[PDB]
Order: structure tokens, then C-alpha cells, then sequence
């Protein structure tokens, strides 16, 4: 019925920005104008991802937070710098952190007030809000921090309507901080209480991609956005355009997540860098291609959701997608029926003639949790870089609890390679 | 006398959508507004307008807003076609409690105002979808409250029974379940239809690759229409509703008769002894199953246009000598016969033909309890680990109404079973 | 034959005369009485006042019977319209329930922030 | 010296109606009123002019009675002397005698006291009814009790109709013909029964009518009965006294039927023809064929004869003719009883209706027998009844008017008794 | 002496219809109009079925019921529509039944009174009431469930006078409901009961008529509804028309039912559809021709009672009429007398010029009850479509008792065949 976006910290900001410029295109916004581009549908529902103001002019309903001026003024200085609202930008002008600690209690605290008044006031203009979805790193702490705080405080001030994130996990290649793991742990746990579904972006399957499956050497922050980007437009089309679904945002909730336990999808994409069908589920079923670190074999599917793309034939969808839990028909939980399900849309993304993207709730993702809780209990251990926290106000067992509430999440994953 | 349609939720709302155009063709009433009998299902509004005795719900607008914009806009009236903003979720603990609740006062409300201007009301005719958000949901608290409002009015259901492929929820089981349980001890009579065997009658027989809903509905029309019908006309089959029922539940665990239509065949004559022959065919069904296997506990034949009683006679005899009769025990051998001169008229950029004469079959067979069982088995086993339940749970249910429920499935299988010779 | 006939009367258009042929050879209807009648009428009576107050019988079953419908359908509505009134109370204090339980850890895992920030004043 | 007739119920009124018209015939009275005592013995000289009938008819439906109020005749009797009732007797003696007797009982009684008044020393009542039939059966069975309380000594003559399959009887006929027998028995002095069917049967081999009418019936009893009374009505000798009638016929209290046989029947057209001889109309006397009641006496016994002519007849024949009459016959006379004989002869001749089927005769005999083969009849009525109540058969009807199932063997159980009587009296 | 007809329920109302158009014409009265005929003798007798009205007019003497309007205004906008006096006609508008229970209960009970309170006048009007008599059907319930009710309303009322009907009895084939068993049983312990003669017309017998013996294919309502009235008419000749008997209709009764259980006649007729005498006789005599579905040959005759029609010599009548009950000897009961009585008149029926009915009392008849108590005991059963009686206000223990009573009629008539 009608979504606002916060989008927070250095990652999440620079992450979004490429969100935001892929999906105006898609649309056929200007970096401010309106409309063009000789389709029609697009329009539909563009209610969903603009709030649109003063005369033609569609401005995203996007709100901009920081700890510090530099990242956000490389976006207003930047792609589609001019589209967003001035006064939703939230600088935060102190210093930043990278550290959880500072983000989630003491400079974090300092901006929530006035970041929260803007959500509100963007919200309560909703003519009937359907949720939050919010763009962040969990490694890094100006968004890792102050995010899982945002969003403990939207939900209080919207128990209602449901908490979506894309959140950014990271590795020990391509990493500016030996602390990750003390703010990925930390944050992992506040996820798992107040947010409805959450989609993982690994760090180490986003370097993978680029170097292990594309010869792309250097892999910039750029060229590795680009995949994020692209698989962020794919896991929204069908909320942002045709006439098929519709997608409440719930209805993919209570459909994606059987266990309370707000379970991770760890998502794919179909073509890519910076196409037959039968050789795109081939792909878009491929561990070589998800874009979390793991590999769906060591782990069943809870539940599966596709969306296609491109003028195609859905005859030979249905029936590929019907050989693909064939030719690995024991890799679907079978104690869930009709679990997987497919959606066809027909406007090509950038480039792509065809294209697929997917969405996984998979008991592999077990593998991820279980690599950052590695890292973690191996520094945590004799107390490593800790005393940065301890200092900033947190107690030595707010660490142990988060610790011990994550392992359970291994815990449950791994009860249900059941029967 | 009179006659009331509601439709509820997204499916409800569609199906009769493009049967109350079905309608419209039928007795010819130019979409704008006009041209007893054709009184049964509309009321003579202004000096010119003939508009139905109907209203439209659905929790979010969408669905309602494209009949508030396409032809038939004029037919209706505005407030017949309520809306409600804040979407059903796709499950039943929202429909009927939740987001329900909201709405169910201002609708219950509507539709006495339409049962006001009806001297001596007959009952109401519901379309909703099985699974699937407030169709199950919704409907369920709105016959509750039906029939504290309306305590002898019949209540007939037109169900839509969920299958796999014209795409479902993976919930769609548990949904199914719940409101067929509340819902159960309040319908007079029900007719299910399974999405799976219509979008199989598309296939063997329009010969369309991709079914669309809009291709499903058309068809689904046309067996409503046969069913109605006999009391639109009106001097012919199944006269006032009561007498209809009468005639196909034996009792009154609601049973739901299983439909059969007749000759479907694409545009771009069957013989009388034919349709009939085409009658008693499991490939030609409304909820796929077979009643070689179970066995019949009251027949009934509908049939539309030119037909004298003098073949249908003869199609009966030999619509026996070489085929599975197997009636039950304690039973007569049924066959309400009702022919209705007045010829099947189809739409026009349809994909099916204008055709000569059109049969109807509406028969309570054992074997429709086999679908009870495909539900229940999907149910059961995403039961057997609380699968989804804790959604339901969050709106404010009780994880004991979910046994409750599955409870009575339980026991109308074994009813359903236990009537056997 | 041998005959010998007497003759008793001689009238004026008339005459009689036995012809005694051969020898022969040998050798209070009550009035009190129409209580016997009157006995009928109580009899009939009977009979008549019997298949009537036998039929005025019926007729008050007749009214028992439009009345355990009446009454039959009243304890449905007074039963299944409280049936659904106490569930639906059953709904809103649960789900109330549920969401002031997820603010009550909520407040708290605030509340504590709150009181461990005003421990970095101590500590820092 | 007087005499009142009593006509109940269709049969007997409209049998009384062919027989007053034959009065009036043989005294010429012209319909309404006047000719231009004797016959003061059955006629009350009313008004300065006219002469009026010492008659009852009561039925309990108009109809019959409504016909007598319109065909000439209409002025005839007096209003009041035409009973009539609205509600039918519905064909079983249990209405009749019980539901809806009692309400008109009162009324008729009254009205033939009202006759009886201007009767200086009455002489009895000739009643004439049904068998089986309605209110013939009950009706009567009633008004002869009543008749016994209000006249003590006084007789009653009762003609009674015997029915018969052919001419049309109704099923339950049996029951009732049993049941008014039973209590009317005991309250008649002499009772006249006429069988239907052997009316039927002398219309049959004499008039030649192939569909006999009851109008064609009624004028030939009507000629019987004439000759019968006519005794008593121009005065002259033999039953010019009603009791004069029992004395003559009946040796047993038991209200014997006699036997009636009626001389010359011949249908004009033949009328021409030759006169029949005094001896051949006796001979015709003897003879089965001929008689009102089907049985025969050839079988039986007699235990008192009757001889009544009428007409050209001189007793020196009247003699040679019962001579021969008894030389090549069955006389079989009983044991201890003369051999009867009283002859009585009426010089006044038998006169018939003008448009009638029979013609006028030159001489006419009677012969009221009282033998005991009489009760052959008594016998195939009883049978009927026996076999019906073997089952109940109709018995509900009459248990609803509020009669008792005992009354129906009390019934029975007399003419079981009868039956006996009457063989008891053989040799 | 004088009767009013009541004609109850679609079905009692069509065939009486056909039977009033039918003796009108007989006695030669326009629609609404009084004589037009050459004959004269009609009209005494015209008393007994015609109370008459203001100026010529004749107006018949019956009440009109029904529980929905159609049936009604189906006769008034028909055959002899102007005919019958308007405040004579009891319509029902509410729902009809086709359920015994609703009839003489629920939706009957409401209208009784309106209809009971216009014979009312009827009656008192005549001058001398000999009784009622009412069409109806025994399946089906507007008029078998009325009806039996209005009947059970009148005794008591009016005890004195007698009660005649005419009541279609139901097949299986040619039947609109499933139920019609249920309605059929329920109705006959109630005629039973409260009436001294009941016609039994069987549908079974009827449609046998139609095709069985006359090539007429599908059998309307029509041409069978042709059958009945032909057939009433012949039954009430004697009372409508001569001076040969008269018929106290009470006098028909003490003398066709010997006992008390009112005794349920088989009527017959002479020619058909829409004759040398002896040629009648045997026809008349025929189970081809009975109007009830049984066989005299499977059962005695307790009484027989014909009526013939037409100038023919009665000198053949009678003697045709004693050998058919030679031929034919054993199967006339012995231990009742002249037990089979013949009526003839002189005034033809429609066509025909000889015609000849037949009422039947038969322990055969028999044969109808136990066909009818067979697909009744074959359904009550376990209990079937009984639910929708229950919930109108009926007893379960009501269905018993009507069968127990029932069975013992087949176990009263069968005790008649005795010696
Ligand atoms: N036959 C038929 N089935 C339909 C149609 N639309 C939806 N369905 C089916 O209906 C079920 C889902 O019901 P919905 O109408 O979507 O549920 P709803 O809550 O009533 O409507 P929403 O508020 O839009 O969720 C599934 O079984 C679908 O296959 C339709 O137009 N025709
Ligand atoms: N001989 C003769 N017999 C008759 C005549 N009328 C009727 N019967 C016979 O009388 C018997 C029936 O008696 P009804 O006079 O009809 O009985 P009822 O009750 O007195 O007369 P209703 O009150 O009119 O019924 C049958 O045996 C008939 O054959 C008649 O005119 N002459
Ligand atoms: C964001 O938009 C989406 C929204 C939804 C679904 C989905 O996945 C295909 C989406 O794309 C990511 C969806 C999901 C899941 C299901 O079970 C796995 C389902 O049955 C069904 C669905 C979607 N509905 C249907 O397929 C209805 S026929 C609706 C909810
Ligand atoms: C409606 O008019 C009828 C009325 C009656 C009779 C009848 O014949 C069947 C009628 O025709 C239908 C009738 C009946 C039957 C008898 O027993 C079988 C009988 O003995 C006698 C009769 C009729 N009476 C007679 O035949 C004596 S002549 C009177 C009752
Ligand atoms: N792919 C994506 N990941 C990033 C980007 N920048 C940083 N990261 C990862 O996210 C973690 C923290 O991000 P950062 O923005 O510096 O944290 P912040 O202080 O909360 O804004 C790092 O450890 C990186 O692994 C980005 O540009 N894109
Ligand atoms: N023969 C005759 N029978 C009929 C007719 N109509 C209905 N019936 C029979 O009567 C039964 C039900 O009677 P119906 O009039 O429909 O019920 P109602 O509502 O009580 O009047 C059916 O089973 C039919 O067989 C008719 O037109 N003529
Ligand atoms: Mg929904
Ligand atoms: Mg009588
Ligand atoms: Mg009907």
C-alpha cells in the first residue's frame, strides 16, 4: 500500500544511492523532472517508492542519516544527487565510530530524536503506510549502531506495520576494521528481535562474484554495488509495478518466513557484471551466484521465492522451475508444501534482454552466522580490542549475551534439516 | 422472492464480476442501465436503471476500482461496492478478527439496506475465495453475523477450492481449513470449485497454453449462470432456493454437491443423448476426483435451451445400461430433471461458442470427500510443526482454534465416509 | 267333490260364505319406554364429544409445534450470538496482551540504555 | 268404523300415492275435490264439497312428498297431512329409528290424532313402508311403538315392501329389513309383504315390459292393496271389520304374513280379448307364477285360505270351481285347521287407471293365504344378513348413530326364532 | 342436498380446474355467463355444485387455496378464469413447502383461518350443507399439508357433514422431489383419519395410461390432468344431474365403505384420450385402466359401484354387468351380498357418445399403500432428508407413528382377504 525508506551510514548510503538512481530509471525519473520514456506502466504504482511534491517533480520518499558530512555529500554531489528532499538529509557532523557502541548509545542517541521527526513526518503523510525498509553495514558501527537503534525505536512507534533491511555482512577480505565481528554479533541480534525479513548481502559472495566468476582484478566498492544494486531493483519489482501480485510486504512475510525467528533470505541474481531461460534457473540456482556466502546444498530450502523478468514465456518458466526441484528435489523441505513460488514481470531491467532474481530462506544460511560467530568468540575469547567498548558505557556480558542468543540462531537452523 | 449476492475478497469479487455481465447478456440489459422474472436478481431503480441486488468487499481497493472504472461503472450503485484501504494479509486470523472487525459493520449494514427495498427476502448468494486472505477470513464472520440477522434466509456459498498451479500461498491449507469450520455449521448448501479443474477444462478444451483468471472466470460464469438460472426465469427448475437445496443436501452437515457443465468448446450441434453421455465424466468435473469410486446420494439435471423431456429420457436409460450408476443404499436414484427453454447465451469476445443446448448435473457424491483430504493432509503436516500458526497467533488467535478446526475436518471425513451402503 | 258350505252375511254389494271342506283331525308395549331412546342420544353424544375433545387434542400440539420452531431458532441466535461476542473478546484482549508484552521488553532494553549511558558519565 | 292410512318413507308414500288415486278412481272422486256412508270408511266429507283422504305421508327428505304437493292430487289432501323432513334417513334404521326420527316423531304423531279426532270410534291404521330403506325401516319400527302407547287396543295392518336385487336395493337392505321386523313384530296385528321382485316378475311374463318403472310397479300392488281394503270400504261381508282381518288369517299371535295372489293380470292392447272364466282365475290363484311374494306353497302347508273377488260373480261357480280346483292339486292343508275357505265376493268391478298397462277386466280374485312356506322368504333374507354380519360388515354405522351391537343378535336372535315357529307348525 | 369444493396446492388447483371447466360445459354455462344449450334437464341439480349469484350468473361454490400466487393467477388468466367469485381466492405469497411440515405447521397454520372463515360463509350460505370435498396432492405440501390440515379443521367444525377428497397419490417417475415419500405417508394417516371417502388417483397409474396405452411420449401435466377431470366427472354424475338415484354423497358412503378405515376407492374409466357396451365392461373392469397403479386379480373388491352415460338399453347394462362378476366370480367378495351396484344416465360427456366410470373399494389398493411405505421406510431409514422437517417443529417419533399407523392399513386390507 505505500513504503519509506531509511538509509543510513557510509554503506548503506552509498548502497541506496545506486538503489534509488536504478529504480528512477526504471521508472523514467529525472534528476529531478518527471517523466520520460515512451512506457506507460511504470506509474501504477510509483506510489510505493515516491511521495511526490510541488508540481510535477517526484522526490523518493527517502531518508538520509550519517554520523558525519562527508558521505552524504558525495551523493548530492553525485548521480541523482538533486532528487531527494533537502531537509530529510540528517548529518550527524561528529565523529563517526566504527564502533557499535558509539552508534547504538552515546553519538547515536544524539541524532535518533531528529531522524525519528523526519521518519514521522514522511510516515504520517502516508496515506496508508505499509512499512519501513532500511539500507546499512552490520560491520562498521554509524549504521551497524545507530540502525538497529533506529529501527528499536520505529518499531514502539509502529508495532504495526513491518521492518524490512538489507543489511551488509562482512569479511575478513575486503574489511577497513579489525572490530567487524564485535559489531556484526552485536547488531545480528538486535535483527533477529525487531525486524520481519532481512536480506543478506555478504561481503565475501559480493568479492567472489567480481574476482572468483567475472576477472574483474581491484574489486572497487563500486563494481560490487553494482551487484547489490541490480539485486535490490529484482526483489522489489513486484511491489513497485505490474498487476500480478500486488505484494503487501506482509503477505511476502507471512509467506517467506515460517519461524518467527525473522529468518535470513540470502538472495541471487541472474545475468550480471559491469540467456535462455532453462540457463538462467540453471544460474539463479547456483551457489557460484547467491549473494551471501554459502552454498545451498550443505542446507534445504525453508521456503524459495523467484521473479523473472523480460518478455518470455511463462510455459517454459513453470515448467523449469518445476526441474529444478526435481533434479534436486531433496533439497526442499518436504514437511512445507507449494514451497516455492514464481513471479513473472515483463519490463527488462538496465542492459538485459531477460533476466531472474531470487530470494531464498535457506538453513545454509547457518554457514554465515556460524563464520562471523568464528571470529568473534576467537577475539572475544581473551578480550581483545574490547576495552573500545567497555570505555563508550557497555557491559563485558552484553557481548557473552549477544554471543549466546546468536548461537541458538545456529542452533535452530540446524534443528531443521529435520523430516 | 427476492435474492441478494455478495461478494467478498479479491476471487469473490472477480467471479462475480464477470458473471453478473454473464447476467447482463443474458437478459439484455445494455451496461448504462436498462432494456417480474429478471426481478429476482436486480431492482427497477429509477425510471430508466435495472441494477443488481448486489455488494462487492475487499479489504484493499485495487479489485473494486477497476469495476468502478470499466463499463458496468454506470450499473451499480456506489455504496453496493465497499472498500477497505488496509489490505487481509492472506490470513484468516486478520480477515476475521483484526483488520475484519473494522469493516464488517458498515457492510452488514449495506446489505440490509438492499434486503429493505425486498418484499419477502429469499436468502443470500455468497462468492469467496477458500484460501486467500479475506475470503476466508471475512466471509466467515460475515455469515456468523448473517445469521443472527437473518435467522431462517438460506445461505448458499460458491467456494473457490485452491490448487497449486493458478498460483496459491503456501498458508492457502491452513486458511482453507479454519473458515470452512466456522463457516460450515451456518451455509444450507455449498458449491466448490476447484481452480485446478477449471484450469484443466481450459486445456483439454478452449486449448489455451496460459489460463488467465479472466479465462477461468468466464468459464466458471457459465456453470453459475445454469445454476441460478432456473430461479431467474423463472417458471422452470429449481423454484424459490429452499426446493433447490431440498433436492441435493440429505443433511445437514451442508454438503457440497459436485457440478458438472456440459459442452464446452471453443469459438473460431451436440446431440442431447451426447451432453448428458459428457455428463458422467470425471474429465469434465468441478473438483477433480472421481465418483467411479465413491457413490452418488442425489442426482440433478440441469439442462438450457432446445431440449424435450422426450430425449432426456433416453439419455438417461442408456446413460446407465453401460456405466457406473452406483447410487446409495438408502436413496432413491434421484434426477430432478428441469430444462430451461431459454438458450445458453455466451460473451462475446469469449473463447467459448454460442451452443444449442447446454446440460447442468449437480450430484452429492461421497467422493468429493476427497478433496476434504487433500486439504487436510496438506494442513496436518505443516501443522505437525506449527509451520506458519504463529502469524495467527499474532493477530490474536488461539493456537487451540487451529485443533478445533482441523477437529471438525476430522470428523466430517468420517461423516462423509459413513454414509456409504 | 262333497262339500256343504255355511253362509255368514249378506250385504248389499256383498256376500260371504265359508266352504269348510275336510275335517281338520286333532285335539303392554310399555311408555316409560323412550328412555330406551334417550339413551342413544347420550350415547352419540359421546361419541362425538370424544373425537373433539380428542381433536382440540391436535390442535394444541399444533401450536406446540409452530412453537419449538420459533423457540428452537431463538436458541440459536441467543446462543451463537454470544458464542461469537465472547470470542471476539477472547481477540482483543489476547492481541492487546501480545502487543503490550512486545512494548513491555521493549521499554526496558530502552530503559536500560538510558541507565548504561549514565554509566559511561561515571566511567569516561 | 274409521281408518287411517299411514304412508312413511319414499316406497310407502309413493306406493299409497298409486293406490289413493285408484280410490279415488273406484269412487270417482275427481282430483280435486268432489263426485258429482259406504266410502266414508277411508274418506272424511271436509268443507261443503269436498272428500279428502283419512291420510298420513311422512318421509324424511321433501322430494317424494314435493312431486305430491305439485301433480294433480295437489289438492286432494290438506297441507298437513304431508309430512316432510330436510335431512335424510341416510339408508340405515339407526338414523331412522333413533338421530333423526326423534326430532319429526312428535310432530307426525300429533297430526294423525289430529285425524283420529273426527273419527266417531276409530277402527286402526293400514301403515305401508319399506323393508330395507331408511326411514321405511326405522321411521316405522318407531311410530308403531308409539302407535301401541297412544292406541291400545286399536290394530295395525302394516304392507310391507321386500326388496329385491334387481330393483334396486342398497347393500346394508338386509340389516335393516331384520332389524324393523325384530321390534315392529311384536306391535302388528297382520302384516301384508310384498316381494320387489315378484312384481318385477309379473310385469315381466304378463304386462311384457322389459324395463319395469316403479310407477309401472305401484299400479299393480296398487291393485292388490285396493282389493284387500275394498271389503271394508263399500261394505259387504268378509274383513268389513279390521279386526275381522286377523280373526280370518292369523291363528298365531305371531303377526303372520299371509300370502297374497292376485287374480287376472292382463295388459290392455290384449284388453279386447275374451273374458276370463270364474274358474279359470281361481285356477290362476294356484299357481306359483302368480303370487307377490317368490316362493311356493307346494312345499309347504296352509293353515287358512282366503278367497276375495270382485265383479260379475254368482258363488255357484265360485263353488265348482274350488271343487276342481282341489281334485288334480296340492290342498295340503295343516293337520289341525279346517280347510278355511271364507269367500267373500264384491259385486262392485275391479276399475283401473286410464292410461294404465292393465285393462279393464270383466272379474278379478284375490286369495290372502297364510301358509308356512311363507318363510322361505324369511330364510334368503336371513342368510344375506348372517353372511354380512359374519364380519361386521356395515355394522360401524349404525354402533355410530348410537345403536348397540347387541340389538343386532337381539335382532337375529328373533328371527331365528321365527324361522322356527314357522316350521314348527308343519304337521 | 348441496356441497362446497375446496381446491388446495398447484396441483389440487389445476386438476379442479379442468373439473370445473369440464362440468360446466355439461351443464352449458359460458365463463361466466348462465345457459346456452338445448338440454334442460342441468339445471336441477345445478344446485348441489353452483351457488348462484346477483342477475343470471352462476358462480361455482368453491374456495381457492394456495401458499404462492403463480398457481392461482394461472387459472384466473385462463380457461374458466372469470368463473369462480374473487374473495373466494386464499392466496399463500410466502414461501411454498414442497415439505409436509411447513403446510400444516409453520407457513399453513398462518393462512388456515382466512380460508377456514370463507367456507364459512359458503356453508352457512347453502341451504341445506351435505359436505365438503378438496383436490389435492399427497407429495409436494402447499395443499398436502394444507390440506390435510384445512380437512382436520373442518371435522370439528362441522363433524356432521361428510368428507370427500380427491388426492393424487406420487411415483417415483414424473415427481419433482426427492421427498415426496416422506409428504405422501404423512398425509395418508391423516386422511385416514378425518374423511369418510378418498378417491385415490395414482400418477404411477396415470402416466401408465398416457404411454403405456396411447403412444403419448412425454406426458404434460396436460394430457393427465385430462385423464383425472374426465374421471371426476364421471364420479359425481349421479349427484349432479338425473332423478334416477339422487345421492345423499352420505348414502354413497354408508354403502361403498364397509368398514370404518374410510376406505380408499380405484376409479376407472370407459373410453380415452385428448364402443359396442360389453366392449366398455371389459375395459372398465381392466387394470390397463384403473386410475390407481394396482391389479384387481391381486385382491378382492369389497364393494364396486359404476356409472354409465349415454342412450344404451340398461336391459344390456345389467346383463353385461352380472357377467362380468361370473367370469370374473371369485374375486368379489362373498360375505357381502349385492355388492356391485350400476347407475346409468342418459347426457354424454365431452366426445364420446356412450361412456362408463368405476369406483372401486379393493384390497388391491393395498398393492398402492405398501409402494409408497417401501421408498418411505427405504429413507427414513437412517434418518435422510428428515432434517428438514425436524427443523420446522416436528417430531421424530411423528414419522414413526404415521407409519406405524400406515402399515397396519396393508395389514388391515391384507386381513380382508379372508372367507
Ligand atoms: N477462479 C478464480 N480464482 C481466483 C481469482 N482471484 C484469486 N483467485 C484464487 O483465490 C485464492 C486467493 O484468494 P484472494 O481473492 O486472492 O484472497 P482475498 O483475501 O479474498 O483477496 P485479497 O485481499 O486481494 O488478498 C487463490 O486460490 C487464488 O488462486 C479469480 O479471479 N478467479
Ligand atoms: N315397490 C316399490 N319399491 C320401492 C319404491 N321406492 C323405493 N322402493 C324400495 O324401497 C327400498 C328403499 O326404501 P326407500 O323408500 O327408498 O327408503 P326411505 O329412507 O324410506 O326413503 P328415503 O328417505 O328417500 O331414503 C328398496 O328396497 C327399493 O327397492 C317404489 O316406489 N315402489
Ligand atoms: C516482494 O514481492 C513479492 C510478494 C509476494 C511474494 C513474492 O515472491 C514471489 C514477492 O517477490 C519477492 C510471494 C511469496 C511467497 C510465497 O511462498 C514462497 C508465495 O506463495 C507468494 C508470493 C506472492 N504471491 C503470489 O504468488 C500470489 S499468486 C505475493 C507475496
Ligand atoms: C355419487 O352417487 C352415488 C350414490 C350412491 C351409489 C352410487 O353408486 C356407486 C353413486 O354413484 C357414484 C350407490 C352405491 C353403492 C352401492 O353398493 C356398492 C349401492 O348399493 C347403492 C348406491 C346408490 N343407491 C342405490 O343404487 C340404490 S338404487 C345410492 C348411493
Ligand atoms: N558493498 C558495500 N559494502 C561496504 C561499503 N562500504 C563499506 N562496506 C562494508 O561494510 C562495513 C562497514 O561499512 P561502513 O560504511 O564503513 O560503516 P559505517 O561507519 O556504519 O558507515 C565494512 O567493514 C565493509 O565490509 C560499500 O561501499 N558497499
Ligand atoms: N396429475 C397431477 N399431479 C400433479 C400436478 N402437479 C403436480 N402434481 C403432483 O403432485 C406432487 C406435488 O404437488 P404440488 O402441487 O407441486 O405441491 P403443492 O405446492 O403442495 O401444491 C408432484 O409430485 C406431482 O407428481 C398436476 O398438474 N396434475
Ligand atoms: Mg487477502
Ligand atoms: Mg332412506
Ligand atoms: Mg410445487
Amino acid at each position: 500500500r505505500e513504503i519509506v525508506h531509511i538509509q543510513a551510514g557510509q554503506c548503506g548510503n552509498q548502497i541506496g544511492a545506486k538503489f534509488w538512481e536504478v529504480i528512477s530509471d526504471e521508472h523514467g525519473i529525472d534528476p529531478t523532472g518527471s517523466y520520460h520514456g515512451d512506457s506507460d506502466l511504470q506509474l501504477e504504482r510509483i506510489n510505493v517508492y515516491y511521495n511526490e511534491a510541488a508540481g510535477n517533480k517526484y522526490v523518493p520518499r527517502a531518508i538520509l542519516v550519517d554520523l558525519e558530512p562527508g558521505t552524504m555529500d558525495s551523493v548530492r554531489s553525485g548521480p541523482f544527487g538533486q532528487i531527494f528532499r533537502p531537509d530529510n538529509f540528517v548529518f550527524g557532523q561528529s565523529g563517526a565510530g566504527n564502533n557499535w557502541a558509539k552508534g547504538h548509545y552515546t553519538e547515536g542517541a544524539e541524532l535518533v530524536d531528529s531522524v525519528l521527526d523526519v521518519v514521522r513526518k514522511e510516515s504520517e503523510s502516508c496515506d496508508c503506510l505499509q512499512g519501513f525498509q532500511l539500507t546499512h553495514s552490520l560491520g562498521g558501527g554509524t549504521g551497524s549502531g545507530m540502525g538497529t537503534l533506529l529501527i528499536s525505536k520505529i518499531r514502539e512507534e509502529y508495532p504495526d506495520r513491518i521492518m524490512n533491511t538489507f543489511s551488509v555482512v562482512p569479511s575478513p577480505k575486503v574489511s577497513d576494521t579489525v572490530v567487524e565481528p564485535y559489531n556484526a554479533t552485536l547488531s545480528v541480534h538486535q535483527l533477529v528481535e525487531n525486524t520481519d525479513e532481512t536480506y543478506c548481502i555478504d561481503n565475501e559472495a559480493l568479492y567472489d562474484i567480481c574476482f572468483r566468476t567475472l576477472k574483474l582484478t581491484t574489486p572497487t566498492y563500486g563494481d560490487l554495488n553494482h551487484l547489490v544494486s541490480a539485486t535490490m531493483s529484482g526483489v522489489t519489482t513486484c511491489l513497485r509495478f505490474p498487476g500480478q501480485l500486488n505484494a503487501d510486504l506482509r503477505k511476502l512475510a507471512v509467506n517467506m518466513v515460517p519461524f518467527p525467528r525473522l529468518h535470513f533470505f540470502m538472495p541471487g541474481f541472474a545475468p550480471l557484471t559491469s540467456l535462455t531461460v532453462p540457463e538462467l534457473t540453471q544460474q539463479m540456482f547456483d551457489a557460484k551466484n547467491m549473494m551471501a556466502a554459502c552454498d545451498p546444498r550443505h542446507g534445504r530450502y525453508l521456503t524459495v521465492a523467484a521473479v523473472f523478468r523480460g518478455r518470455m514465456s511463462m510455459k517454459e518458466v513453470d515448467e523449469q522451475m518445476l526441474n529444478v526441484q526435481n533434479k534436486n528435489s531433496s533439497y526442499f523441505v518436504e514437511w512445507i508444501p507449494n514451497n516455492v513460488k514464481t513471479a513473472v514481470c515483463d519490463i527488462p531491467p538496465r542492459g538485459l534482454k531477460m533476466s531472474a532474481t531470487f530470494i531464498g530462506n535457506s538453513t545454509a544460511i547457518q554457514e554465515l552466522f556460524k563464520r562471523i560467530s568464528e571470529q568473534f568468540t576467537a577475539m572475544f575469547r581473551r578480550k581483545a580490542f574490547l576495552h573500545w567498548y567497555t570505555g563508550e558505557g557497555m557491559d563485558e556480558m552484553e557481548f557473552t549475551e549477544a554471543e549466546s542468543n546468536m548461537n541458538d540462531l545456529v542452533s535452530e537452523y540446524q534443528q531443521y534439516q529435520d523430516a | 422472492r427476492e435474492c441478494i449476492s455478495i461478494h467478498v475478497g479479491q476471487a469473490g469479487v472477480q467471479i462475480g464480476n464477470a458473471c453478473w455481465e454473464l447476467y447482463c447478456l443474458e437478459h439484455g440489459i445494455q451496461p448504462d442501465g436498462q432494456m417480474d422474472s429478471f426481478n429476482t436478481f436486480f431492482s427497477e431503480t429509477g425510471a430508466g436503471k435495472h441494477v443488481p441486488r448486489a455488494v462487492f468487499v475487499d479489504l484493499e481497493p485495487t479489485v473494486i476500482d477497476e469495476v468502478r472504472t470499466g463499463t458496468y461503472r454506470q450499473l451499480f450503485h456506489p455504496e453496493q461496492l465497499i472498500t477497505g484501504k488496509e489490505d487481509a494479509a492472506n490470513n484468516y486470523a486478520r480477515g476475521h478478527y483484526t483488520i475484519g472487525k473494522e469493516i464488517i459493520d458498515l457492510v452488514l449494514d449495506r446489505i440490509r439496506k438492499l434486503a429493505d427495498q425486498c418484499t419477502g427476502l429469499q436468502g443470500f448468494s455468497v462468492f469467496h475465495s477458500f484460501g486467500g486472505g479475506t475470503g476466508s477470513g471475512f466471509t466467515s464472520l460475515l455469515m456468523e453475523r448473517l445469521s443472527v440477522d437473518y435467522g431462517k434466509k438460506s445461505k448458499l456459498e460458491f467456494s473457490i477450492y485452491p490448487a497449486p498451479q493458478v498460483s496459491t500461498a503456501v498458508v492457502e491449507p491452513y486458511n482453507s481449513i479454519l473458515t470452512t469450520h466456522t463457516t460450515l455449521e451456518h451455509s444450507d448448501c455449498a458449491f466448490m470449485v476447484d481452480n485446478e479443474a477449471i484450469y484443466d477444462i481450459c486445456r483439454r478444451n478452449l486449448d489455451i497454453e496460459r489460463p488467465t483468471y479472466t479465462n477461468l472466470n468466464r468459464l466458471i460464469g457459465q456453470i453459475v449462470s445454469s445454476i441460478t438460472a432456473s430461479l431467474r426465469f423463472d417458471g422452470a427448475l429449481n423454484v424459490d432456493l429452499t426446493e433447490f437445496q431440498t433436492n441435493l443436501v440429505p443433511y445437514p452437515r451442508i454438503h457440497f454437491p459436485l457440478a458438472t457443465y456440459a459442452p464446452v468448446i471453443s469459438a473460431e450441434q451436440l446431440s442431447v443423448a451426447e451432453i448428458t453421455n459428457a455428463c458422467f465424466e470425471p474429465a469434465n468435473q468441478m473438483v477433480k476426483c472421481d465418483p467411479r469410486h465413491g457413490k452418488y446420494m442425489a442426482c440433478c439435471l440441469l439442462y438450457r435451451g432446445d431440449v424435450v423431456p422426450k430425449d432426456v429420457n433416453a439419455a438417461i436409460a442408456t446413460i446407465k445400461t453401460k456405466r457406473t450408476i452406483q447410487f446409495v443404499d438408502w436413496c432413491p436414484t434421484g434426477f430432478k430433471v428441469g430444462i430451461n427453454y431459454e438458450p445458453p447465451t455466451v460473451v462475446p469476445g469469449g473463447d467459448l461458442a454460442k451452443v444449442q443446448r447446454a446440460v447442468c448435473m449437480l450430484s452429492n457424491t461421497t467422493a468429493i470427500a476427497e478433496a476434504w483430504a487433500r486439504l487436510d493432509h496438506k494442513f496436518d503436516l505443516m501443522y505437525a510443526k506449527r509451520a506458519f500458526v504463529h502469524w495467527y497467533v499474532g493477530e490474536g488467535m488461539e493456537e487451540g482454534e487451529f485443533s478445533e478446526a482441523r477437529e471438525d475436518m476430522a470428523a466430517l471425513e468420517k461423516d462423509y465416509e459413513e454414509v456409504g451402503v | 267333490a262333497d262339500m256343504e258350505v255355511i253362509e255368514l252375511n249378506k250385504c248389499t254389494s256383498g256376500q260371504s260364505f265359508e266352504v269348510i271342506l275336510k275335517p281338520p283331525s286333532f285335539d303392554p308395549s310399555l311408555e316409560e319406554i323412550q328412555k330406551k331412546l334417550e339413551a342413544a342420544e347420550e350415547r352419540r353424544k359421546y361419541q362425538e364429544a370424544e373425537l373433539l375433545k380428542h381433536l382440540a387434542e391436535k390442535r394444541e400440539h399444533e401450536r406446540e409445534v409452530i412453537q419449538k420452531a420459533i423457540e428452537e431458532n431463538n436458541n440459536f441466535i441467543k446462543m451463537a450470538k454470544e458464542k461469537l461476542a465472547q470470542k471476539m473478546e477472547s481477540n482483543k484482549e489476547n492481541r492487546e496482551a501480545h502487543l503490550a508484552a512486545m512494548l513491555e521488553r521493549l521499554q526496558e532494553k530502552d530503559k536500560h540504555a538510558e541507565e548504561v549511558r549514565k554509566n559511561k558519565e561515571l566511567k569516561e
